RNA sequence: ACGAGACUCUGGCAUGCUAACUAGUUACGCGACCAACUUCUUAGAGGGACAAGUGGCGUUCAGCCACCCGAGAUUGAGCAAUAACAGGUCUGUGAUGCCCUUAGAUGUCCGGGGCUGCACGCGCGCUACACUGACUGGCUCAGCGUGUGCCUACCCUACGCCGGCAGGCGCGGGUAACCCGUUGAACCCCAUUCGUGAUGGGGAUCGGGGAUUGCAAUUAUUC
């Protein structure tokens, strides 16, 4: 399975609140953002996270989520 | 403009140069030849005369890999399974009476011989020889 | 006497001269590289030594 | 339990059963060794006696299917 | 590719009775003293092709290769082609024939016997006599 | 100025020394369809047809060919003439030939770019094998 | 001869790196030419134990590993030089190896 | 050899003998008839010709036509579309005892 | 807050990068018209995959299924929560608490019976059914790894005596990507072949040719 752990949800929330300014809907540019503003100390799990700000961005861009 | 001996596919090349060197004609083979299993790997002796012709070019391809031709690293080219009953498995060769007396037949032919260090060598007079030879039978009526 | 006993025939694969630097054991021997312990005392010792688990 | 035919060569029977392969739709060894009940090699050798004769070119060989054919 | 030879439903060769029903020259079990390299080597050494047609073929070849085994001693072929070889009572290796002579003398223990030994007893029980382990696997030998 | 990958599959390989010259192909160092084990002539022989002379007419073409196992140096050719063609029409000519002529050689087939990634894998924890474990009694 | 070999051993690559390009670094300072850090093919040591010292239960082992990496720069200057870029307290662990061949 | 077309045969025994239903298991227990169903025809037009497999291996294995000359059968076994086959009419056998549950 | 995941190791991918006199090479190169700023192998600071894109199911949430693209789309293992068990180990350890035998010390000394039986009392093991199994020796094959003084007297191996090759003796190399070795009595293949299956097709013992040299081997070593 696919599901995501607390910890790369809960990051993807506190950059998504913290840092709506920089991050888009693209999984590149996500990703170099979150390497940019957080110290992720694993790859795959950066990418994890990168990935889920992305699903996150397009929930949010389509209506508010109340994370 | 200079031709390489391994030029055509290696079966009819040796076919031919083991032709010419039965058509010189005053090399005969001895009655040793065939009686020997050499390794295990065989069921049956040479059939086809020309081992030996074969035995030389291939231990000449051989140096085109490395100096010091010896059996063991010619003879490597198939391994895998052996069974050989009550114990396991080698590695192919043949015997070394077999190539004294190949040497013997093969002196006074200038195509391999032995070194000082341990191991074989070619000659190159013979080569260039040879050479001449395949390429002016496969530019003259092989390729007309 | 004693010349008339000893060093007669050669034991060459004595399993009695060789034993554990640690414990002066005759089992478990671990004579790759040179370790010359016995399989627990290498255990104990495995991680000072250099060896350790990765797979 | 070989089955009994007869391969004697003889001033007639001989050549009365060597006239008989193209005297079908399907002529292969494969054919006549699952009709006709006789040795497949037997029939590689007479296409090899036909190649002698020189009305086909040979192209390949195996031990069971050979390629013989023609372009006249 | 023609040979004037005629089939013959009778052919006889080492005064053998077995059924015979299928091909020949690799069937010659009932040869003890041809086939495979040595069989091999001889009718190369004879410079004899395979042009002919199979099927048909004659017992000449392994006549003459008894005919050579007759005398192999005189070329000094290497003499490791006979059965029983370095045995008692002859420093060589002589001619015989015929079956129920041969499958007896592939064991010869008289001599083995005569000496008391537990060697004679190993053999005559069908059993091993060098070891062959008999209580789970090994259980080939009777049945 | 290297431009070379070379091609490779599997565990053989074949140096792809490509450069400009008379413009004659050379394959297999050896006459085209007889090779020795003869199994696999007849795939050699879709693209050498299918694109044409003109196309490989400069493409002079010096490879070392090593390694055992068909599937291996085998494809690994069709890789190599397919690799060799698009960095020729790439540093030569121009990108749309390339893209062009390359569509059509791995659009016949995919499997020149990919390769199976598969491995043995590892004697596992008591059996005689990965997965196969040893006999259990009660 | 003037062609001089440095050897370094190590079970860790963090720090034989470090060595590497600390030295490497230091002969490009001066005006050196320098033969790249070769890279031998880190042979693999491997002890496998069962993990009970009793012979009781699941029959279990343990796969012990030590790897040692092992890397050869090869550059030419006389002895002084090779004796004083040594002198650089060095971290622990790489076996340093110099060779005047 | 041919020159002609092989088509005729090449489609008309195997690929269309396939059959049309093959059966399941009924509740929890009871081997003595099999609920009918079918599926989209791949699987049991190639289930159909796992069984021909077998088929043409028995008309080989210790027999008389051998491997790598059956060469027109299998074409039949390939191509497209009509009625001639023996393993298959083994399965329509099978086809309509299941499907007698209908 | 542990455990799970993350993590570490391991595979799988680079018309990319860092460079190798042990792999690899360009028209003032020969032994041949009759000193490439490093890429196949080796290994490093990196990259790459995220259910990321699309479609459909899902208080349109978590997510699931499929499909392009892709080297790869639940991908080998290692590590692994208190309470647990009178589980095993005192025969691994001057790691360790004392009720307590014997001189036939559970010390030595190529020394020395068995267990290498056969009505089996049980358990782990040694093995493929046909043109696929194996020979023509007629084309460049694999490793994963090991290899010589604190102890110590014991390492891995490259030609000839020559019956037909390990090999009883002289001989060099390698403390090793340098030698064995581009792994020295091996593919699974094949002009020794099975025409419909007891034949050539895969071995019930068990005998000779010189035996690697281990007092013994038979009361376990050796084509």
């Amino acid at each position: 399975g696919r599901v995501r752990t607390k910890t790369v949800k809960k990051a993807a929330r506190v950059i998504i609140e913290k840092y709506y300014t920089r991050l888009g809907n693209d999984f590149h540019t996500n990703k170099r953002v979150c390497e940019e503003i957080a110290i992720i100390p694993s790859k795959k799990l950066r990418n994890k996270i990168a990935g889920y700000v992305t699903h996150l961005m397009k929930r949010i861009q389509r209506g508010p989520v109340r994370g | 403009p200079g031709v390489t001996v391994k030029d055509v596919n290696q079966q009819e090349f040796v076919r031919a140069l083991a032709a010419f060197l039965k058509k010189s004609g005053k090399l005969k083979v001895p009655e040793w030849v065939d009686t020997v299993k050499l390794a295990k790997h065989k069921e049956l002796a040479p059939y086809d005369e020309n081992w030996f012709y074969t035995r030389a070019a291939s231990t000449a391809r051989h140096l085109y890999l490395r100096g010091g031709a010896g059996v063991g690293s010619m003879t490597k080219i198939y391994g895998g399974r052996q069974r050989n009953g009550v114990m396991p498995s080698h590695f192919s060769r043949g015997s070394k009476s077999v190539a004294r007396r190949v040497l013997q037949a093969l002196e006074g032919l200038k195509m391999v011989e032995k070194d000082q260090d341990g191991g074989r060598k070619l000659t190159p007079q013979g080569q260039r020889d040879l050479d001449r030879i395949a390429g002016q039978v496969a530019a003259a009526n092989k390729k007309h | 006497g004693h010349q008339q006993l000893y060093w007669s025939h050669p034991r060459k694969f004595g399993q009695g001269s060789r034993s554990c630097r640690v414990c002066s054991n005759r089992h478990g021997l671990i004579r790759k590289y040179g370790l010359n312990m016995c399989r627990q005392c290498f255990r104990q010792y495995a991680k000072d030594i250099g060896f350790i688990k990765l797979d | 339990d070989k089955l009994n035919n007869l391969v004697l060569f003889d001033k007639a029977t001989y050549d009365k059963l060597c006239k008989e392969v193209p005297n079908y739709k399907l002529i292969t060894p494969a054919v006549v060794s699952e009709r006709l009940k006789i040795r497949g090699s037997l029939a590689r050798a007479a296409l090899q006696e036909l190649l002698s004769k020189g009305l086909i070119k040979l192209v390949s060989k195996h031990r069971a299917q050979v390629i013989y054919t023609r372009n006249t | 590719l023609v040979i004037p030879e005629k089939f013959q439903h009778i052919l006889r060769v080492l005064n053998t009775n077995i059924d015979g029903r299928r091909k020949i020259a690799f069937a010659i079990t009932a040869i003890k003293g041809v086939g495979r390299r040595y069989a091999h080597v001889v009718l190369r050494k004879a410079d004899i092709d395979l042009t002919k047609r199979a099927g048909e073929l004659t017992e000449d070849e392994v006549e003459r290769v008894i005919t050579i085994m007759q005398n192999p001693r005189q070329y000094k072929i290497p003499d490791w082609f006979l059965n029983r070889q370095k045995d008692v009572k002859d420093g060589k290796y002589s001619q015989v024939l015929a079956n129920g002579l041969d499958n007896k003398l592939r064991e010869d223990l008289e001599r083995l016997k005569k000496i008391r030994a537990h060697r004679g007893l190993r053999h005559f029980w069908g059993l091993r006599v060098r070891g062959q382990h008999t209580k789970t696997t090994g259980r080939r030998g009777r049945t | 100025q290297s431009v070379q990958v070379f091609g490779r599959k599997k565990t053989a390989t074949a140096v792809a020394h490509c450069k400009r010259g008379n413009g004659l192909i050379k394959v297999n160092g050896r006459p085209l369809e007889m090779i020795e084990p003869r199994t696999l002539q007849y795939k050699l022989l879709e693209p050498v047809l299918l694109l044409g002379k003109e196309r490989f007419a400069g493409v002079d073409i010096r490879v070392r060919v090593k390694g055992g196992g068909h599937v291996a140096q085998i494809y690994a050719i069709r890789q190599s003439i397919s690799k060799a063609l698009v960095a020729y029409y790439q540093k030569y000519v121009d990108e749309a030939s390339k893209k062009e002529i390359k569509d059509i050689l791995i659009q016949y087939d995919r499997t020149l770019l990919v390769a199976d990634p598969r491995r043995c894998e590892s004697k596992k924890f008591g059996g005689p094998g990965a997965r196969a474990r040893y006999q259990k009694s009660y | 001869i003037h062609r001089i070999r440095i050897t370094l051993t190590s079970r860790n690559v963090k720090s034989l790196e470090k060595v590497c390009a600390d030295l490497i670094r230091g002969a490009k300072e001066k005006n050196l030419k320098v033969k790249g850090p070769v890279r031998m093919p880190t042979k693999t040591l491997r002890i496998t134990t069962r993990k009970t010292p009793c012979g009781e239960g699941s029959k279990t082992w343990d796969r012990f590993q030590m790897r040692i990496h092992k890397r050869l720069i090869d550059l030419h200057s006389p002895s002084e030089i090779v004796k004083q870029i040594t002198s650089i307290s060095i971290e622990p662990g790489v076996e340093v190896e110099v060779t005047i061949a | 050899l041919t020159g002609e077309n092989p088509l005729q045969v090449l489609v008309n025994a195997i690929i269309n003998s396939g059959p049309r239903e093959d059966s399941t298991r009924i509740g929890r227990a009871g081997t003595v008839r099999r609920q009918a169903v079918d599926v989209s025809p791949l699987r049991r037009v190639n289930q159909a010709i796992w069984l021909l497999c077998t088929g043409a291996r028995e008309a080989a294995f210790r027999n008389i036509k051998t491997i790598a000359e059956c060469l027109a059968d299998e074409l039949i076994n390939a191509a497209k579309g009509s009625s001639n086959s023996y393993a298959i009419k083994k399965k329509d056998e099978l086809e309509r005892v299941a499907k007698s549950n209908r």
